């Protein structure tokens, strides 16, 4: 019973591994950054640039997930994915600098740590839900 | 040198594309009737000479667009605008962008023309043998002339922008 | 009813003849081609205007 | 029930995408957008395969036109190879099914029985003025 | 760059015959034309 | 009523998962793989008597050549061009 | 005949079977493609963990 | 442009078997031949 | 390091390609008869156990080549020659060309093998369902092993020629 919704489920399943690896690297980068002359400034600048480059694909891919579900008519899942899309649209993010960070070794660091852990949990939960939906749609044949 | 060639091309193309639509010798078909874009006329029959218009009644979009033959009309408009822009480049010179505007108008003219003929030939067939007259080939020659003067206009613009 | 029938089913059962693809079949791709060209010119002008300022 | 003999209609605009079902076309679009993203991610873990320059490679490989550049790593070459196979099969399927459409024509009656003629309602059906038929229906 | 008028006619001719050339567009507005002409020639 | 036909109801006849490869028998689909490995090794052999045609690179070229796509590299010696031409004709 | 039919009249209304290829007909190549992308991601992570 | 006999034969054979050409002619008269053989 | 791997590959490939042809479990077909390259044998029937040979009577060339199964025999010969050449490279060392000779023998073995199976499968079909045994897959595994040891032999030759 191969169907468009099922194929979108598999393709989301493949991309979600990448979507997880991004947040794992973000967690590692935060941990390597918090635990601290000009060499320190160079290190923190390199980490900030890495994070700024890594931010955008993590949002564009989730944009693909929600777009694929909209175009494939799976609303029960699109509803789950909308709140993260809205947060990914800088709803809570202020307008101070384009990058995530100025060392910003303050409560902002703890906030980004906590939200990164939350994002990883959400990604893994969504991954397992996508795997279940794929198996349900295919094996039901 | 080349601005004069662009002007003569612009007005020749406009002349040919305003002679193509007004006159009625597009399609020859059956008695033999030398058709047109607006009016169909009869030949070698009980009636001759004076002649009558076409009747044109979501395929409705094709019917209305073919009827109100908008795309050749717009091609003529665009060619005229390109001609006046090239004319206005000579005066008020060194504008550096009027000539590029002309280069875009003379190409949008080609695109609207080719849509016009695709639509016309698509609506025409809506067995018997037919043939095409000289209004059709004036339209086709106007397309070629429009594209060529468009590339000449961009060439002039590039040369005049590199000279600065 | 059938023996005094104007037409018969078997004679024209296949009667298959093939004809050249008219422009009507294809024109749906000519429309897309010209639409793509118009769009390309449009985005070219948008990029030019954005880069000029 | 009397209906006009079903005869071939005028081929509509956008008929070129008849040999493949709608679901297949949508799956093709999203497969192309999935392959390009994965090729980008692969070439940016381990290299000019940015997203813009990888969408072009995938599109070039689908439309049978030669590719400008080719992946060098192993993980990029796996993606390249499997997408090449996919495009080959899809283009062969489209050409073959179109040939089937053009060779043997198969006409279907729009309506089969009154049980479905009632449900359709886009086709107008009528009786004689008055007689056995009209009295029967009333 | 390399896409003069002659090179452009050569690229478009090559793209129709499904042969493909050595030059390819490298800008967005020059890649839309290529993509659409490719699809048309494929059909 | 009357005398009426009665036949077995035609089943849906769902196509197989891998039905896209029916038009060629299984023997063909596996001799293609085996000839591909053979060609990829012979092209390496011929290029390597004593450039870019290592073994992995040669497998990549021969894969590309089968799928009508073609790569950036191409053999530049007579005895590699013979292999290329023959594999091209076969895949065509 | 009908209102007590054991087999019933499921899908009694005729559905015009189109002659276009259905996604159920070329599903094998889609399975292969998605599997290939999954394998490519596995290999691309192995390489990065290698360095 | 190189297009010696050995390289021109390879270009023609590549163009016939639908496999991508390594190089392309740059002159005009070298391009007419390419276009005709492609058709 | 790699010479030992080439030797073990050479003799394993020769062993598998001399077990493939001698034994008779190639093709399973119908009572069920586990066929072979030379001899056909019966199973689950009135007769069992002991069994009889094949009868093989310009398609005559196919019949004779399939009958006198030359190409697998030649594949076995070539693999053996490659094995002895790699053996003789260790002694009388620094010959620099015996190893390349081995690299060519182990590849001509693959080519003769693939002709052998193309011919066998082409002659086999000369409806009923059939299947392939373990002699067939020993042949197929010998091909793979032969190609791999061939590429390893060329690699060794290139390394040893660059070391000089
Ligand atoms: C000048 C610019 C574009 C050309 C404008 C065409 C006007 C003249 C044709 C009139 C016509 O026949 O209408 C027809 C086409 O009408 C369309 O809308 C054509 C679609 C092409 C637009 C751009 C395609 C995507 C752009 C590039 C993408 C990268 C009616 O089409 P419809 O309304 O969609 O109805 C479906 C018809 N059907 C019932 C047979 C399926
Ligand atoms: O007794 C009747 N016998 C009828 C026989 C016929 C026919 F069989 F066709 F000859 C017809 N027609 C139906 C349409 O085709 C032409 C005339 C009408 C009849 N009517 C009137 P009703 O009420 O409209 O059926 C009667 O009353
Ligand atoms: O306004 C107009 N635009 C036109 C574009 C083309 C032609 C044309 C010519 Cl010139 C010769 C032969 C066939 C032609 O029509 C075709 F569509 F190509 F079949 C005529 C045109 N008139
Ligand atoms: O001596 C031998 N050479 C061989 C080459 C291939 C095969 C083979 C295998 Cl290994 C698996 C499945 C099908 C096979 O045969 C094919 F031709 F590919 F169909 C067996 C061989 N035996
Ligand atoms: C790329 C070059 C391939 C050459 C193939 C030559 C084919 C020869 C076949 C001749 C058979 C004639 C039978 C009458
Ligand atoms: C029946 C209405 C006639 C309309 C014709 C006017 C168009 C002539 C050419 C206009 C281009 C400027
Ligand atoms: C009918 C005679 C049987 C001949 C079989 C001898 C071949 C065995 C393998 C030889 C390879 C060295
Ligand atoms: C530089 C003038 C152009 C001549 C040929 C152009 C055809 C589109
Ligand atoms: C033909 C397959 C070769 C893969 C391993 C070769 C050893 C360098």
């Amino acid at each position: 019973a191969f169907t468009f919704a099922a194929f979108c489920y598999m393709l989301t399943l493949v991309l979600c591994a990448s979507l997880i690896f991004f947040v794992i690297w973000h967690i590692i980068a935060f941990d390597e950054l918090r635990t601290d002359a000009r060499e320190r400034l160079k290190n923190i600048e390199r980490i900030c640039c890495l994070l700024r480059k890594l931010v955008v694909p993590e949002y564009s891919i989730h944009g693909l997930f929600c777009l694929m579900f909209l175009c494939a008519a799976e609303w029960v899942t699109l509803g789950l994915n909308i709140p993260l899309l809205f947060t990914h649209l800088w709803r809570y993010f202020h307008r101070p600098a384009d990058g995530s960070e100025s060392i910003m070794n303050a409560d902002i660091l703890n906030y980004c740590q906590k939200e990164s852990w939350c994002k990883l949990a959400f990604y893994l939960l969504s991954f397992f839900y996508y795997l279940y939906s794929m198996v349900y749609t295919l094996v039901s044949f | 040198v080349q601005v004069l060639l662009t002007t003569i091309g612009a007005f020749s193309a406009f002349g040919l594309m305003t002679i193509a639509i007004s006159t009625d010798y597009w399609l020859y078909t059956r008695g033999l009737t030398h058709s047109g874009l607006w009016r169909i006329c009869c030949l070698e029959g009980l009636k001759r000479g004076v002649c009558v218009k076409i009747n044109h009644f979501a395929e409705y979009l094709l019917r209305v667009v073919r009827a109100s033959s908008i795309f050749p009309i717009l091609s003529a408009i665009l060619l005229l605008l390109g001609g006046v822009c090239v004319a206005a480049s000579r005066v008020y010179k060194s504008k550096r962008n009027i000539i590029l505007g002309a280069g875009i108008l003379f190409v949008a003219a080609g695109l609207s023309n080719i849509i016009g003929v695709i639509v016309y030939i698509s609506a025409n067939a809506g067995k018997n043998h037919y043939s095409y007259g000289w209004s059709f080939y004036f339209g086709g020659l106007s397309f070629i002339l429009a594209e060529v003067i468009g590339v000449l206009a961009v060439n002039i613009y590039i040369e005049r922008s590199r000279e600065a | 009813w059938y023996d005094k029938g104007e037409c018969g089913s078997g004679g024209g059962d296949s009667k298959e003849k093939t004809s050249a693809l008219s422009l009507s079949n294809v024109a749906g791709v000519f429309y897309i081609l010209v639409g793509g060209l118009g769009l390309a010119m449009l985005v070219a002008l948008i990029e030019f205007c954005y880069k000029s300022r | 029930i009397m209906i006009k003999k079903p005869q071939k209609s005028k081929p509509g605009v956008f008929s070129f995408l008849d040999p493949l079902a709608y679901e297949i076309w949508m799956c093709i679009v999203f497969a192309y957008i999935g392959v390009s993203v994965v090729l980008f991610l692969v070439s940016r873990f381990s290299n000019e395969f940015g997203i813009f320059n990888s969408l072009w490679f995938s599109l070039g490989a689908f439309m049978r036109q030669g590719c400008d550049i080719s992946p060098r790593s192993l993980s990029g070459r796996i993606v390249g190879g499997v997408w090449w196979f996919f495009t080959l099969i899809i283009i062969s399927s489209y050409t073959a099914n179109l040939a089937a459409f053009l060779t043997v024509e198969r006409m279907v009656s729009p309506i089969e029985s009154a049980e479905d003629l009632s449900k359709q309602t886009e086709i107008a059906y009528g009786t004689l003025d008055s007689g056995s038929t009209k009295e029967f229906f009333r | 760059n390399e896409f003069g008028i002659f090179n452009s006619l050569w690229f478009s001719l090559g793209a129709f015959m499904q042969q493909g050339c050595d030059i390819s567009p490298r800008s967005l507005s020059g890649r839309i034309v290529g993509g659409v002409w490719w699809f048309f020639t494929l059909i | 009523l009357g005398i009426s036909i009665m036949i077995k109801k035609p089943q849906k006849s769902k196509p197989g998962v891998f039905s896209f490869l029916d038009p060629l028998a299984y023997e063909i689909w596996m001799c293609i793989v085996f000839a591909y490995i053979g060609v990829s090794v012979v092209l390496f052999l011929v290029s390597r008597f004593s450039n870019e045609f290592g073994i992995f690179n040669s497998l990549w070229f021969s894969l590309g050549a089968f799928m009508q796509q073609g790569c950036d590299i191409s053999p530049r010696s007579l005895s590699g061009r013979i292999v290329g031409g023959v594999w091209w004709f076969f895949t065509l | 005949w009908y209102d007590k039919g054991e087999c019933g009249a499921a899908a009694a209304a005729s559905k015009a079977k189109t002659s276009a290829l259905s996604l159920s007909n070329v599903a094998g190549v889609f399975y292969i493609l998605a599997g290939g992308l999954g394998l490519a991601m596995a290999v691309a992570l192995i390489e990065f963990c290698y360095k």
